[PDB]
């Protein structure tokens, strides 16, 4: 009764963004066990897009700004440049490459490592340990969404129904963002320059531009 | 549906198979007329057959590999080993018989046909047929060894 | 864990034991090399 | 049906069945009671199918094993890259490859081994090494000891996670035996994916960092000055000044019109006049259609959308009037049967590794290993070696198959049926084959003996005398000649330098390979080959077919694959058992391999390998005595074995004096293995009695009551000895002899 | 290289051509075909280097 593409069983549609595809079957749930259970990967979509959600922007905003906003020597390189070393070289900061990691290793160890536990037990992080934020924790009974609040200070269609009306949202716009992303690690590995600025290029004119013209 | 490997006779709980190189007819019609499955042949007979046509082909092994020729002069000389061996053979074949079967014995070939005919007697295979047998290979053997000698000597054949 | 104490002891135990036999003898014999004869009496 | 990933959560992980030796089997767990149960023990570790009968479980366990065999070779590759890193002199090799000798293990100056320790070159001391593996590194442009330092890591960090796949596919998430049986998916995965992925992946490093850093090493440049692998990637201009093709990117390949690419991939073939090795620009080219191919096999077999193959519609369909209903049931057998599997991966898998052995001596892959004598000869022996032992292992578990999978009320087959219904006609004509090359190639050799030894040289078989030229060998050999440019216009040299004519390659004064000459003495080798194969088919495959009954054992296979005999009734029955016929040819595969690494060693010293001066003369090793001297055992005695041997008897204070100690050490060895073959265990039980009574009298018995070894087992120490001693003989005299004189 | 070009996309649709006289997904396949397309795709790709390079001799 709703748009479907491909083949499968347990596609029910009731899970978020289902259009019932899954030509490997990966969700089958048959033999589980490991990683390959269902529950899982639906979670995983989710984190994998609410990241990829939020990189791609950071991909392209300092790019786009630099070139019509107020950004200097910090003027965005390219978003692969900073990071990796050889292309761009990056670039000094306040701290050391190598020990931003660890340091950036060890604060996402504790939110990370937390979210586990939300998916292991469900009240369990927000159960015990001393300090405010417990309270905070264990919020929810799906490990998918916390419901913060917190993770969410603002209802917003969280008591609607209508909060499935959102849950597709921010399951499409993830896969979309996810997408993008992989785009750039292709259009910045052959085309070099960046996303945006290679945007520009199939814009200043189309037909010069694109893969077959890229090469 | 149609196989080429059948029971022996029909019968599978006996040792052999049929296959084409055993019952084919061109097999069988080969084996038949052979000197030695004429069963109702003289024994003397159907050996002197075997001994011409053994003799002359050993001759040529013998004075081709043998130490005389090669190309040393003693050539066809050879032919006369191929002459003893004959001899050997008979001796053999004599020894064979007399162990074998006994004078007032009669034969031990097998009377009944393929087909169930128990109407055949058969052979030699006796100690009177056998001995004829091997009287009459000896002779054989000899004079198929002097024919191919006597080539020799006519000469003309390519490789000697 | 008691049991994994248990799986040593085994022919582990033979290891071990020569392991550190080996190991003494070798010392020995990097301490006091090429000795044909017992000469402190 | 459709494919699908299935697993099962959690089965268990404890120190608990550690601590209880013989777990595994419900006999053997109780503990020991006579000192036969020790031996057991490790006789039925891997024995999975006798201690359960389920088939899901017997297929985790072999599972996870070979994830445990990957983490020992990953740990294993780990040393050998680590060693060439801190104990070898790979960076000094790398400059002059021609004169110094290559070496990775330094030993430690105590109670006198540092003798061991000697002038490889370089300014270095140690044990030169014939592994291969600084040729191999020099051809992955392996410039640096830091870059073997980072790929030992690599595989000690790969050695990790096959360790740790093992635990979690056995103790955490174990396959479904429906998982297992997707066959016509898991051959569609290692075709392609493993295979042709594989093929391709290589393919890439080679026109990335192979060939161009090659390419600087044979200029001439320091090696220390050449440019990083990645300093051609980034900068294109490096990679376009050579192989100038790489101006443009995807295309030509996007826009086809192959190619322009024959820049650095050809056809050329033969070998490379100054690195003697195979073309560099050839192997990657042939990478690349080795993907491709694999990549293309990688889609016969039908899966989850129905395009494809079912292997059993296959099977089914391919019947004749010879064969019956035959092939049908075969896939049922195959896909339920893990030592049927077994068997014809290793009959194929040992079989293989004999054409390497073959391929990699006539066609020198890599960059200065044919003039390396000491690898080559260790390279193709050892490759025989390990070929001729798997193929006896495909004899094993077919006859194990035989006794313990075969069900005709279940599983029929037909083809294997019929087989059996004449199994005297195969074994008593197997016989009679063996018998006539028997006479027919070591019958020859006798009347040359004889002949020489009276005085009658033109009596012979010989090239001089009674002559036995290999014709169909020898046209074959020309027709390979006139193969370039006639036949494969494509290719430019020739596919071997065996098939030359009038083409030789040499590197440094020493011969990397020329037109081997095939005569008498060869003829008379290859059937002596041609017999001793035989008669180890012989033994095996009569060992199979008579598995499971005999006219003399109506009822074998209920006495199982491994057992003594049946007793000395109907004249005795003694090795009447399927092991006992492994056992048998095993020594007749050590026969066999022997007198092949035999013709290897004594053919390439006198005929191909040699000193070359710029005068074009050339002096073979042996110098050329082969063709007049391998014609009599005599000659082999002398000529061959006590000349050769005065390298490794002349060792004793030189760096090769551990040959020497391992000469003497496997001589012994194999004698030792004599006790134990031509006795039996009734005595040596009675000579323990008296023992044990000596123990007793002084209260030192053991409650573990010692016993003579069982009547297999003194067969197994027996001929484990027996190819321990005399194949280590041949190894210190092999390596000795190559060592000193190459 | 147009000509080339012209050749490689005959090949193909000959290839896809096929989604009739020739094999897809076929009979019954739990699909509703991408599989039939891509082989077809595939096969026509081969077909077309395969008379291609011929071409080039
Ligand atoms: C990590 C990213 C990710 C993950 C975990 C999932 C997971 C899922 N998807 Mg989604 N999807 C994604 C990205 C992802 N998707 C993107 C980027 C798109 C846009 C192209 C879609 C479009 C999509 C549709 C239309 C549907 C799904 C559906 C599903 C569900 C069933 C399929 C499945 O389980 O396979 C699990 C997937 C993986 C384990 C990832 C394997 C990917 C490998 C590495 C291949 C990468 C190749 C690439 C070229 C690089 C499952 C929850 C079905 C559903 O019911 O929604 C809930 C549904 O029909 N997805
Ligand atoms: C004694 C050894 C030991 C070890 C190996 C750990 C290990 C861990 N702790 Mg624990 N902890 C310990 C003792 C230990 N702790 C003691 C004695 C206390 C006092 C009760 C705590 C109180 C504690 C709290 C409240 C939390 C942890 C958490 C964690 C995890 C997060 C670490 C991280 O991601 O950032 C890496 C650290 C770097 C410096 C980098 C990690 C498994 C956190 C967790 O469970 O996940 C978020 C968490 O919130 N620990
Ligand atoms: C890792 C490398 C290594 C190094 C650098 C050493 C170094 C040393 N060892 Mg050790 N040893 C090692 C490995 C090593 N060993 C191993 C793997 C084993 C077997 C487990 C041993 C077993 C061993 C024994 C039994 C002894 C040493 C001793 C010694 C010291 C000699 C003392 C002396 O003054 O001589 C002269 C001493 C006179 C009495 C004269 C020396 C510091 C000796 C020592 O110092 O005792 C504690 C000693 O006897 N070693
Ligand atoms: C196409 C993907 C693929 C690849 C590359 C492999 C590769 C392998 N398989 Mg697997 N297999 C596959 C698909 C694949 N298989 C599927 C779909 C099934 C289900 C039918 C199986 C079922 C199966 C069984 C039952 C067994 C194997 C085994 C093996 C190993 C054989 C020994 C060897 O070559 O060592 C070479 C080692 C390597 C080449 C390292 C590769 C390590 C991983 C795969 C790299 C992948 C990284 C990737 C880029 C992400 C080899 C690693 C055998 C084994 O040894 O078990 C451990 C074994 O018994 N396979
Ligand atoms: C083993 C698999 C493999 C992998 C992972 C790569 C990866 C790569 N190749 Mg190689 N390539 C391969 C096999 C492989 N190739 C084979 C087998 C051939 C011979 C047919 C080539 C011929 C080739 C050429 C001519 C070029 C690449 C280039 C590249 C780089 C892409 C840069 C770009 O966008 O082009 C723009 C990238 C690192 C390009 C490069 O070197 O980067 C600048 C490039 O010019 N490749
Ligand atoms: C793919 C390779 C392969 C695999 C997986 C197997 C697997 C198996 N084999 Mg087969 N086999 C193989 C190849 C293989 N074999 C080859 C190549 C041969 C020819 C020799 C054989 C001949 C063979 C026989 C005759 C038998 C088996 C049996 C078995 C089964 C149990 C064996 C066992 O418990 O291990 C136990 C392991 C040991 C006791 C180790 C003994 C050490 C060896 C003998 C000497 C090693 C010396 C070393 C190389 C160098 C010396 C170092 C030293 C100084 C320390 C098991 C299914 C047995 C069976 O009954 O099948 C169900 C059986 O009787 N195999
Ligand atoms: C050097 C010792 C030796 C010799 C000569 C043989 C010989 C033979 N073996 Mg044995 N084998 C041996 C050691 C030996 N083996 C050992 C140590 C083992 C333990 C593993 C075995 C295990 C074994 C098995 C399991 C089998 C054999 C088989 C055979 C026969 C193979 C067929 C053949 O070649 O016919 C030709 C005969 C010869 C080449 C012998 C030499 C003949 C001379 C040179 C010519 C005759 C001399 C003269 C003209 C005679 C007249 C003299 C007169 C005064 C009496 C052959 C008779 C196989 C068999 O039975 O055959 C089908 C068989 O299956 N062997
Ligand atoms: C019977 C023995 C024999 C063997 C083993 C070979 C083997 C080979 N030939 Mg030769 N050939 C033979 C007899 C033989 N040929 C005879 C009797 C003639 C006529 C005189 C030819 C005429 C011939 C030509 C014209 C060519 C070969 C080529 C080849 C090579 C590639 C073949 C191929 O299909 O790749 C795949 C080929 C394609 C995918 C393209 C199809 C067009 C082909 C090349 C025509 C291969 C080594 C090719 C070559 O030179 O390789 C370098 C090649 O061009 N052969
Ligand atoms: C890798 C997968 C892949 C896919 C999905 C396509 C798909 C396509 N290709 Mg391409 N192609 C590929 C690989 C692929 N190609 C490779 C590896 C090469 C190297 C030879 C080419 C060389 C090639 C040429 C020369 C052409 C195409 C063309 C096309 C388009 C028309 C196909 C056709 O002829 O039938 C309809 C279509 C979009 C045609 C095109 O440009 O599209 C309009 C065109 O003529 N391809
Ligand atoms: C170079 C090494 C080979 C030396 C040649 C001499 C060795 C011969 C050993 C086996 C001979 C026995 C052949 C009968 C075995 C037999 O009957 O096979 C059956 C086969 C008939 O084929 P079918 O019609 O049964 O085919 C359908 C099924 O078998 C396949 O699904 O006949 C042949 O193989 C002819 C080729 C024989 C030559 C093989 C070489």
């Amino acid at each position: 009764w709703f748009a479907s593409k491909q083949s499968l069983s347990y596609l029910d549609g009731s899970l978020p963004g289902d259009y019932g595809f899954d030509p490997l079957g990966l969700s089958d749930p048959e033999g589980t066990g490991g990683f390959i259970e269902p529950r899982w990967l639906a979670y995983g979509e989710v984190i994998n897009g609410r990241f990829a959600m939020l990189g791609a922007v950071g991909a392209i905003a300092p790019e786009y700004l630099g070139k019509v906003g107020l950004i200097p020597q910090e003027t965005a390189l390219a978003w692969f440049q900073t990071g990796v070393i050889p292309p761009a070289g990056t670039y000094n900061y306040w701290a050391d490459n190598y020990t931003l990691f660890v340091l950036e290793m060890a604060l996402m160890g504790f939110a990370e490592h937390r979210r586990f536990q939300d998916w292991a037990k469900p009240g369990s992080m927000g159960k015990q340990y001393f300090l405010g934020l417990e309270k905070g924790f264990g919020g929810s009974g799906n490990p998918a969404y916390p419901g913060g609040p917190f993770f969410n200070p603002l209802g917003f269609g969280k008591d609607e129904k209508s909060l499935k009306e959102l849950k597709l949202k921010e399951v499409k716009n993830g896969r979309l963002a996810m997408l993008a992303i992989l785009g750039y690690f292709i259009q910045g590995l052959v085309t070099g320059v960046g996303p945006y600025q290679n945007l520009l290029d199939h814009v200043a004119d189309p037909v010069n531009n694109n893969v077959l013209t890229s090469l | 549906t149609y196989q080429v490997v059948q029971p022996i006779n029909g019968d599978p709980f006996i040792g052999s198979l049929e296959t084409p190189v055993t019952s084919s007819p061109l097999v069988a019609w080969y084996l038949s007329n052979l000197p030695g499955y004429r069963t109702a042949v003289n024994p003397l007979l159907r050996g002197i057959e075997v001994g011409l046509a053994h003799g002359f082909f050993l001759v040529g092994p013998f004075v081709k590999a043998g130490p005389l020729r090669n190309t040393e002069i003693a050539g066809q000389a050879g032919s006369l080993a191929a002459a003893g061996l004959v001899v050997i053979l008979s001796i053999c074949l004599t020894i064979y018989g007399i162990s074998s079967f006994n004078e007032g014995d009669p034969s031990t070939a097998p009377s009944l046909t393929l087909t169930g005919r128990k109407k055949q007697p058969d052979q030699l295979q006796t100690a009177d047929g056998w001995a004829k047998f091997t009287g009459g290979f000896f002779f054989g053997g000899i004079s198929g060894v002097i024919w191919a000698f006597f080539l020799l000597y006519v000469l003309d054949l390519p490789y000697y | 864990r008691d049991l994994k104490t248990y799986l040593s002891v085994a022919p582990v135990a033979s290891t071990l034991w020569f392991a550190a036999l080996a190991g003494l003898l070798i010392e020995i014999n990097r301490l006091f090399p090429d000795a044909l004869t017992f000469p402190f009496f | 049906e459709v494919k699908i990933i299935l697993d099962r959560d959690p089965i268990k992980t404890s120190f608990e069945q550690w601590a209880k030796p013989g777990h595994f089997s419900r006999t053997i767990a109780k503990g020991p009671d006579t000192t036969t149960w020790i031996w057991n023990l490790h006789a039925d570790a891997h024995d999975f199918d006798s201690h359960t009968s389920d088939l899901e479980e017997i297929s985790r366990k072999v599972f996870s094993a070979h994830f445990g065999q990957l983490s020992i070779i990953f740990l294993w590759l780990s040393g050998m890259y680590f060693h060439g890193a801190r104990f070898s002199n790979y960076e000094a090799w790398l400059n002059d490859p021609t004169h110094i000798r290559p070496s990775a293990q330094v030993v430690w100056p105590i109670v006198g081994q540092e003798i061991l320790n000697g002038d490889v070159g370089g300014g270095f001391r140690g044990i030169q090494i014939t592994s291969g593996f600084f040729q191999i590194w020099r051809a992955s442009g392996i410039t640096s000891e830091l870059q073997l330092y980072c790929t030992a890591i690599g595989a000690l960090v790969f050695a990790g996670l096959m360790l740790f796949a093992g635990w979690f596919h056995y103790h955490k998430a174990a396959p479904k035996l429906a998982w297992f049986q997707d066959v016509e998916s898991m051959l569609n995965h290692h075709l392609a994916g493993l295979l042709g992925l594989g093929s391709l992946s290589w393919a890439g490093h080679q026109v990335h960092v192979s060939l161009p850093i090659n390419q600087f090493l044979n200029a001439g440049v320091d090696p220390k000055e050449i440019p990083l692998p990645h300093e051609f990637i980034l900068n294109r201009d490096l990679l376009a000044q050579l192989y100038p093709s790489f101006a443009e990117g995807a295309t030509p390949f996007f826009t086809l019109n192959w190619s322009k690419y024959a820049d650095f991939l050809t056809f050329r073939g033969g070998l490379d006049p100054l690195t003697g090795g195979l073309w560099l620009t050839d192997i990657a080219h042939h990478h690349l259609a080795i993907a491709i191919l694999f990549l293309i096999a990688g889609h016969m077999y039908r899966t989850n959308w129905g395009i494809g193959h079912g292997i059993k519609d296959i099977l089914e369909a391919h019947k004749g009037p010879f064969t019956g209903q035959g092939h049908k049931g075969l896939y049922e057998i195959l896909t339920t049967s893990w030592h049927a599997q077994l068997s014809i991966n290793l009959a194929m898998l040992g079989s293989l590794t004999i054409v390497v052995a073959q391929h990699m001596y006539s066609m020198p892959p890599y960059p200065y290993l044919a003039t390396d004598y000491a690898t080559q000869l260790s390279l193709f022996t050892h490759h025989m070696w390990i070929g001729g032992f798997l193929i006896v292992g495909a004899a094993a578990h077919a006859a194990i198959f035989m006794v313990r999978d075969y069900d005709p009320t279940t599983r029929y087959n037909d083809l294997l049926d019929r087989v059996l219904r004449h199994r005297d006609a195969i074994i008593s004509h197997l016989n009679w084959v063996c018998i006539f090359l028997g006479f027919h190639s070591f019958g020859l050799y006798i009347h040359n003996d004889t002949m020489s030894a009276l005085g009658r040289p033109q009596d012979m078989f010989s090239d001089t005398a009674i002559q036995l030229q290999p014709v169909f060998a020898q046209w074959i050999q020309n027709t390979h000649a006139l193969a370039p440019g006639t036949t494969a216009p494509g290719a430019t040299a020739s596919t071997s330098l065996t098939w030359g004519g009038g083409d030789l390659v040499a590197v440094g004064n020493k011969v990397a390979l020329l037109p081997i000459p095939l005569g008498t003495a060869d003829f008379l080798v290859h059937h002596i080959h041609a017999f001793t194969i035989h008669v180890t088919v012989l033994i095996l495959l009569k060992g199979v077919l008579f598995a499971r009954s005999s006219r003399l054992i109506p009822d074998k296979a209920n006495l199982g694959f491994r057992f003594p005999c049946d007793g000395p009734g109907r004249g005795g029955t003694c090795q009447v058992s399927a092991w006992d016929h492994v056992f048998l040819g095993l020594f007749w595969m050590y026969n066999s391999i022997s007198v092949v690494i035999f013709h290897f060693s004594w053919k390439m010293q006198s005929d191909v390998w040699g000193t070359i001066n710029d005068q074009g003369v050339v002096t073979h090793i042996t110098t050329g005595n082969f063709a007049q001297s391998s014609i009599t055992i005599n000659g082999w005695l002398r000529d061959f074995l006590w000349a050769q041997a005065s390298q490794v008897i002349q060792s004793y204070g030189s760096s090769l004096s551990a040959y020497g100690l391992f000469f003497l050490g496997a001589h012994f060895v194999w004698a030792f293995s004599l006790m134990f073959l031509f006795s039996g265990r009734g005595y040596w039980q009675e000579l323990i009695e008296s023992i044990v009574w000596a123990h007793n009298k002084l209260k030192v018995a053991p409650a573990t009551q010692p016993r003579a070894l069982s009547i297999v087992q003194g067969r197994a120490v027996g001929v484990t000895h027996y190819l321990l001693g005399g194949i280590a003989t041949t190894w210190a005299f092999f390596l000795a002899r190559i060592i000193a004189v190459g | 290289f147009i000509g080339s070009s012209t050749n490689v996309i005959m090949v193909a649709s000959t290839t896809l051509m096929l989604f009739a006289g020739r094999f897809g997904l076929a009979p019954s396949a739990n699909r509703k075909t991408l599989a039939d397309t891509l082989a077809c795709g595939t096969v026509g790709h081969i077909i077309g280097v395969g008379v291609v390079l011929g071409l080039k001799t």
